[PDB]
């Protein structure tokens, strides 16, 4: 609302609450009245190639356009352009992993002059700054211990939720549990892929999976793809990088390096 | 789920992690090819359905299984059958002699539990056994092992409730060797000085075992560093004060046991708390004890198995009021103690599920004269041959009690079973009808319900 | 719409919405009934707290069953109580 500048950019890690965010922020824009008459969501993440054909798609669709096959990419990006030019737009960019020139796709580049907003989300600092989001840029922060407790306990069934959920009275498993949960750091997936792991747990096994969940997620059923979710930060650097970066993991846990 | 994950991590399934077994098991009950079942959530059991699907699917592979256990076979199969198989199990028969000795190259795994007819196999068993990981002779009536210097790969065995008398001189040989359970051993005596002459073993027990480290002398388990489960049989207080010095091996004393003990006249859990494993503490005719004393200094370790058995000169136990080491207490057993007049303690149990009691003639009531019942975890009480016992305990609730069964008490005139708890859980009750008579009870209806629905007579 | 959809032997994790169904919340008056064998994907499917066990059939229910894959010939020799017979 306040903001001077029309290009909103939110970055965090993988897998920390963004897509949520801007489906929450979505939803939200339902109740509140503004002057933005259109309110695109569109998932550019489904492809490191641009692919503009689903795009333009989408961006027809929700314009109400008459969507053709045959015509030309850039004439549709032209036509779109002048169609988005008309209308005050809010278009929710979702998960853009690589530079890609606005206008080639068809979404016209917001300006001062003009009242629309366009939000993009973005694990990497340096893809925001290159959409001109310099100055809008937000960091999306992990959630807090309260929070991520909270979060925990809704993934698990009531037969286990009994065990772990009362206070006053002071057992074992509940401080395993949170010796578990503090183990996702507030990650929202870390969180959702854990609980819903240990969701069917009994009263014995917290002792071993705490034990084990503190030293080694590996066996952690679901984990599998949790990494393959996030891989692909990993994947997008060069081979110098890439082992510049398990060098890493070399010093202890939860501490800091110079 | 213990011995099964014992079993697969000597098979080399699991990646020295009894955890990943943890999950293995787990895994499977999520996917309904097997089952927990038991008092505890510690026991699975398997579908019939399942269990044929299983001999199905290994009937298709190529590894195949010689799989006959509680068939009530009387005689082992042939030496030809075990030829090609990779693992055998005839645990839970009745056979009786092993005579030939099978040239199998490929086996990895063997069973021979719970069979009371086997005393005697033939020499040179295991020199074709090459490939084995896994063995078990526990519940057996054999008396000793013979050489088995062949076994390049062994790295479990099991001979608890085995009547065996010395160990092979060929066992330290084998470096391979990780697990080692020597329980209820009730012949046992060689001398544990050559268990030094082992590298790489992991689990070692001697737990309720007739001969065990009964001076300072016998132990050296200190040379075996790889340790990190130790079961001792105690007979010496010196056993104990030199157990009671600061090092890993004296931490590891997950389960220990005291038998014929002298110049033991007092025990403190003080003493015990440099041990932050201790879970089973078991003693047996260990008169020279006279009182115990249960501190209330909190060490890390969780008390949950405590029996006491056969002590006629012990007195009292000592437990703190305000905070108790016993608060992790899940079974209590105390057998022919005749002087003890203190175990009202108990009703500070709150995680009590079972109780065995048998031929304690001193004992007036388990429980004499935070907002819950103290026992609302409660499942098995067993009282037998009290003379003195003239009550259990005052009326408390047991939402979760499932079984009951005391013969002999003619002093005890009331339980604290009532009409006013809930009851859908209950599932058998058994004692003498004499005794059912004598008992006097506050309501009618805690008669006629219990003995029609879940009264068993003797 | 309230719908009613029986998602019939789920066997792996799978997107309501990318197949096209909403995944119905407590605003809304919809319920989802879904079976499968794995209590690890009923948890992954948000049902963690509606759970049932599909026990198996009793004693007296297995033989009735029973009686019923059988047919005349062979139930006159099974059927009759009062006598005994191996
Ligand atoms: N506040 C929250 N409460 C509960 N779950 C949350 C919350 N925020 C995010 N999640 C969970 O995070 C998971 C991942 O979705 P999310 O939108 O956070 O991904 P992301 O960070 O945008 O990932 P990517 O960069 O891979 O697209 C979802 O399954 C969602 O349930």
């Amino acid at each position: 609302e306040k903001g001077d500048s029309n290009i909103i950019g939110v970055w965090g890690q993988g897998g920390v609450g963004k897509t949520t965010l801007l489906h929450v922020f979505n939803n939200d824009l339902e109740k509140k009245a503004h002057d933005y008459q259109v309110v695109i969501f569109i998932e550019v993440s489904n492809s490191e190639a641009l692919n503009t054909v689903e795009i333009q798609q989408t961006i027809s669709e929700r314009l109400n356009l008459p969507w053709n096959d045959a015509e030309p990419i850039a004439k549709r990006a032209r036509f779109l352009i002048k169609a988005l030019g008309r209308k005050r737009f809010v278009i929710l960019l979702d998960d853009v992993r690589k530079k890609f020139c606005l206008e080639d796709v068809g979404i016209p580049t917001p300006d001062i002059n003009s009242q629309s907003k366009l939000i993009l989300t973005s694990r990497y600092r340096e893809v925001c700054f290159q959409m001109n989001a310099q100055r809008s840029l937000i960091e999306m922060q992990i959630l807090g211990n309260d929070a991520s407790w909270e979060l925990f306990l809704s993934k698990l069934s009531t037969e286990t939720s009994a065990a772990v959920e009362p206070l006053g009275s002071q057992s074992a498993t509940r401080e395993h549990a949170m010796k578990i949960a503090q183990s996702c750091g507030g990650l929202p997936l870390a969180l959702n892929v854990i609980g819903t792991a240990v969701a069917g747990l009994e009263e014995g096994e917290w002792q071993s999976a705490a034990d084990a969940i503190a030293t080694n997620m590996d066996n952690i059923d679901g984990v599998d793809e949790m990494f393959g979710r996030l891989k692909y930060s990993f994947d997008r650097l060069t081979p110098t990088q890439q082992q510049c970066f398990l060098y890493c993991t070399l010093f202890p846990e939860y501490g800091s390096i110079s | 789920k213990e011995q099964l994950i014992g079993y697969w991590l000597a098979e080399g399934l699991l990646l020295n992690d009894s955890e990943k077994g943890y999950q293995i098991i787990r895994s499977l009950v999520s996917a309904c090819l097997l089952q927990v079942s038991g008092s505890m959530s510690s026991k699975v059991k398997m579908h019939h359905v399942i269990r044929q699907l299983g001999l199905w699917l290994v009937n298709k592979s190529d590894t195949k299984f010689l799989v006959q256990p509680g068939m009530a076979l009387d005689n082992a199969p042939s030496a030809e059958e075990w030829n090609e198989a990779t693992r055998i199990s005839i645990m839970s028969n009745n056979i009786t002699e092993l005579s030939f000795s099978p040239k199998c190259k490929n086996v990895t795994t063997l069973l021979m539990q719970n069979n009371p007819n086997l005393n005697k196999m033939s020499y040179g068993f295991f020199r074709t056994m090459s490939s084995l990981k896994v063995l078990d002779l526990s519940h057996t009536a054999i008396t000793s092992l013979p050489e088995c210097d062949a076994l390049v790969a062994l790295e479990h065995l099991n001979l608890s409730h085995t009547h065996i008398m010395r160990l092979p001189e060929r066992l330290w040989l084998l470096k391979e060797l990780r697990h080692l359970d020597l329980s209820v051993t009730v012949a046992f005596e060689d001398t544990m000085n050559n268990c030094s002459k082992l590298h790489k073993l992991k689990v070692l027990n001697l737990f309720r075992s007739h001969y065990g480290i009964r001076d300072v002398d016998n132990l050296n388990l200190d040379s075996l560093k790889e340790l990190l489960f130790l079961g001792i049989t105690i007979y010496a207080e010196d056993v104990l004060k030199k157990l009671n010095m600061p090092r890993p091996l004296a931490k590891s004393t997950h389960r220990l046991n005291l038998k014929y003990c002298a110049e033991m006249q007092s025990i403190k859990i003080s003493d015990l708390s440099h041990m932050e494993h201790l879970e089973e503490l078991y003693v047996e005719s260990c008169y020279d004890l006279n009182t115990v004393v249960a501190d209330a200094e909190l060490t890390t370790s969780q008390l949950q198995f405590l029996t006491l058995s056969v002590l006629p000169s012990l007195e009292s136990v000592l437990v703190a009021p305000m905070s108790h080491n016993f608060q992790y207490i899940r079974k209590l057993i105390i057998s022919h103690c005749p002087k003890l007049s203190n175990i009202t303690w108990v009703r500070r149990l709150q995680l009590l599920e079972r109780l065995v009691i048998s031929h304690c003639d001193g004992v007036l009531e388990i429980v004499e004269d935070t907002g819950q019942s103290d026992f609302p975890k409660l499942r098995l009480i067993v009282l037998t041959g009290l003379k003195k016992l003239r009550s259990i305990c005052k009326a408390r609730e047991f939402p979760c009690l499932e079984t009951l069964r005391v013969e002999d008490c003619p002093n005890l005139r009331s339980i604290p079973l009532s009409c006013t708890h809930n009851y859908w859980k209950l599932k058998q009750i058994c004692g003498s009808v004499e005794w059912w008579e004598k008992l006097q009870w506050e309501n009618r209806k805690e008669v006629a319900c219990l003995d029609s629905k879940y009264f068993i007579p003797i």
